[PDB]
RNA sequence: UUAAAGUUGCUGCAGUUAAAAAGCUCGUAGUUGGAUCUCUCUCGGCCGAAGCGUUUACUUUGAAAAAAUUAGAGUGUUCAAAGCAGGCCGCCUGGAUACCGCAGCUAGGAAUAAUGGAAUAGGACCGCGGUUCUAUUUUGUUG
């Protein structure tokens, strides 16, 4: 209130304002890097998926879309990307 | 390897495609640097004396050159002892159409070709270990410019020690005053 | 203010608020100025010596008199950083 | 929809002003906006200001003394001779004393005063005081 | 003119 | 806000300062290019394909990767809608409209929808005919939607 | 009839309850519309004629805009409203100047606002080839 440094956020508070109205708009999803156990295979992944995806060899069903993130199925490992 | 548009070649040319001759026969790299040539050459100074060198290369041998562009800077760098090794793709820009002109334009110039683009993809091609983040433009209360540019994080011990001398660089082609700065982290 | 010939033609040259800059007006009376203290940087005791501020009456209804009467502190180095 | 961001920019300018803030934040920005705040700034009605660039269209934070009153714009721009300059101003301006009114003009953005110096006429943007 | 220009492509690829 | 309705909402895509391919990403131009080909050769429009390949191959916008947006790349190698896609879509919706709304004519609602969907159609075709993506004779006519889609 | 009338409102008023926002939405014309881009050759005495650069709007400048009237200089109608006269011991003088919307010409300016330039490249710029056509010089003249 009537000091604010509008050009030095706090990345706390970065994280919590909407995606377009941050200073610089930044997305919110992330490129996840998917393993499922039985098998050796990676795959890339996008954080909020629509479809459905696969591992090819193995048929394994990677993950289910929802709203807004898709939801891995279980024991399957994941790595967010830099 | 050098080929000049202008087609006359310099001193410093010489000894810097001879360099990369040298790299052709005592270096890994000889496919690539047989494929890809160099137009043209400068040195400056920056920080104190300290002294840089600005490569000049064919557009489109640019992303070409970002292949190897660490490992040429190292050992280019060993050839040409302390100097800052900086490589900038040589770029056309065309004059801003006005009311007065003769037939030079027919075809419109593109986007691509323009003070503002190229001066940004000069920018762009300085730092090419780090990339960019974000840029502040800020003014001054006399009237004059000066440009923050954020740089990755990540490659931050890559190339924070050379910083100042890009300020030179920059300052020398374009004629613009900038600063360069590690974000904490978003 | 100053004719041509370079007198001062004025009843007074009113105050002007330390926060906000608004001229603080001949009579409103929310307005403030205050005395802060300054110490001996030996000692801790009271030198004599204190350096002043003003705040007008818009800002203190809006309460915060308090976040500027402290960050002009901050300028002045009489709050310790943090 | 949004059409003239000159006036929305100067509408939170000004209200960031009577509202007592220290800074504001003005989106979007053009090379307008900015050489309007430029000509603003040598006058130091204002202070200096900060254009965060994003890849889109600018937002521009800027930095504020108390020193502006009425900050505005006048929309349409209208054509402005050399001889209405004054009657506008005397329809605009508190006083011959201060404030300015911004035209742009085929010589550059400026103040009525520069202008008559400069002997051109041009469109009004907005003024100030 | 269509077929001549692409024809002059594949030529000149 | 919306066009049509009431509503004005906020819900989009925020694209990365970054124009930069990252590191990661072990795809060249042309392999994306063969991707995309086969993927409207299974009869995709743009927007699907760019969705596949954002979920499963990490391309997140063609358009840096390959230096060039979707549909030109479709366009140029021949394969591409006759109509834009998306005047494809309302009319295909339009369509539906009508066929539900012969059954029931009981619904006054269906109908004023149908008013919408059309005016929207309008809009959007009248925009292809000043930007010649359509013969400009070219005419929404209700009898023969049915067949374009 | 004008001001007063910001009680016709472009400047500049109103529309919750005082007079007043359409039941509601679609919609053509109408008005309005986001960011973005820093001149050159043929003649004549290195400079003028020759070009054009996409085109406008805007702007400044020039010339043209009947006099009377209005604004405005000069001038003791004895003062003034006027008039264009007069003034010095034959001479000396006046009878100026500005304004004249818009349209139309003229030459600069290029911020703003329109608009165009290459996307099945029937694109620029290079110089090389063929096919057809025809003007004129030249072979001391005429064919
Ligand atoms: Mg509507
Ligand atoms: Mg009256
Ligand atoms: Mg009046
Ligand atoms: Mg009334
Ligand atoms: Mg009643
Ligand atoms: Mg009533
Ligand atoms: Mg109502
Ligand atoms: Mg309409
Ligand atoms: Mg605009
Ligand atoms: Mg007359
Ligand atoms: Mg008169
Ligand atoms: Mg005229």
């Amino acid at each position: 209130p009537l000091a604010k440094d509008l050009l030095h956020p706090s990345p706390e508070e970065e994280k919590r304002k909407h995606k377009k109205k941050r200073l610089v708009q930044s997305p919110n999803s992330y490129f996840m890097d998917v393993k499922c156990p039985g098998c050796y295979k990676i795959t890339t992944v996008f954080s909020h998926a629509q479809t459905v995806v696969l591992c090819v060899g193995c048929s394994t069903v990677l993950c289910q879309p929802t709203g807004g993130k898709a939801r891995l199925t279980e024991g399957c490992s994941f790595r967010r990307k830099q | 390897i050098v080929k000049p548009n202008g087609e006359k070649p310099d001193e410093f040319e010489s000894g810097i495609s001879q360099a990369l001759l040298e790299l052709e026969m005592n270096s890994d790299l000889k496919a690539q640097l047989r494929e890809l040539n160099i137009t043209a050459a400068k040195e400056i100074e920056v920080g104190g004396g300290r002294k840089a060198i600005i490569i000049f290369v064919p557009v489109p041998q640019l992303k070409s050159f970002q292949k190897i562009q660490v490992r040429l800077v190292r050992e280019l760098e060993k050839k040409f002892s302390g100097k800052h090794v900086v490589f900038i793709a040589q770029r056309r820009i065309l004059p801003k159409p006005t009311r007065k002109s003769r037939t030079k334009n027919k075809q419109k110039r593109p986007r691509s070709r323009t003070l503002t683009a190229v001066h940004d993809a000069i920018l762009e091609d300085l730092v090419f270990p780090s990339e960019i983040v974000g840029k502040r433009i800020r003014v001054k209360l006399d009237g004059s410019r000066l440009i923050k540019v954020h740089l990755d994080k990540a490659q931050q011990n890559n190339v924070e020690h050379k910083v100042e001398t890009f300020s030179g660089v920059y300052k020398k082609l374009t004629g613009k005053d900038v600063n360069f700065e590690f974000p904490e982290f978003q | 203010m100053q004719n041509d010939a370079g007198e001062f033609v004025d009843l007074y040259v009113p105050r002007k608020c330390s926060a906000s800059n608004r001229i603080i007006g001949a009579k409103d009376h929310a307005s403030i100025q205050m005395n802060v203290a300054e110490v001996d940087k030996v000692t801790g005791r009271f030198n004599g010596q204190f350096k002043t501020y003003a705040i007008c009456g818009a800002i203190r209804r809006m309460g915060e008199s308090d976040d500027s009467i402290l960050r002009l502190a901050k300028a002045d180095g009489i709050v310790s950083k943090n | 929809v949004r059409m003239n961001v000159l006036a929305d920019a100067l509408k939170s300018i000004n209200n960031a002003e009577k509202r007592g803030k220290r800074q504001v934040l003005i989106r979007p920005c053009s090379k307008v906006i900015v050489r309007f705040l430029t000509v603003m700034m040598k006058h130091g009605y204002i202070g200096e200001f900060e254009i965060i660039d994003d890849h889109r269209a600018g937002k521009i934070v800027v930095n504020l003394t108390g020193r502006l009153n009425k900050c505005g714009v006048i929309s349409p721009r209208f054509d402005v001779q050399l001889k209405d300059l004054e009657k506008w101003q005397n329809n605009l301006l508190p006083s011959r004393q201060f404030g300015f009114i911004v035209l742009t003009t085929s010589a550059g953005i400026m103040d009525h005063e520069e202008a008559r110096r400069k002997h051109t006429g041009g469109k009004i943007l907005g003024f100030f005081f | 003119r269509r077929s001549k220009t692409k024809e002059a492509r594949k030529r000149r690829e | 806000g919306r066009m049509h309705a009431p509503g004005k909402g906020l819900s989009q895509s925020a694209l990365p300062y970054r124009r930069s391919v990252p590191t990661w990403l072990k795809l060249t131009s042309d392999d994306v290019k063969e991707q995309i080909y086969k993927l409207a050769k299974k009869g995709l429009t743009p927007s699907q394909i760019g969705v596949i390949l954002r979920d499963s191959h990490g391309v997140a916008q063609v358009r840096f990767v390959t230096g060039n947006k979707i549909l030109r790349i479709l366009k140029s190698k021949g394969l591409a809608p006759d109509l834009p896609e998306d005047l494809y879509h309302l009319i295909k919706k339009a369509v539906a409209v009508r066929k539900h709304l012969e059954r029931n004519r009981k619904d006054k609602d269906a109908k004023f929808r149908l008013i919408l969907i059309e005016s929207r159609i309008h809009r959007l075709a009248r925009y292809y005919k000043t930007k010649r993506v359509l013969p400009p004779n070219w005419k929404y006519e209700s009898s023969t939607a049915s067949a374009l889609v």
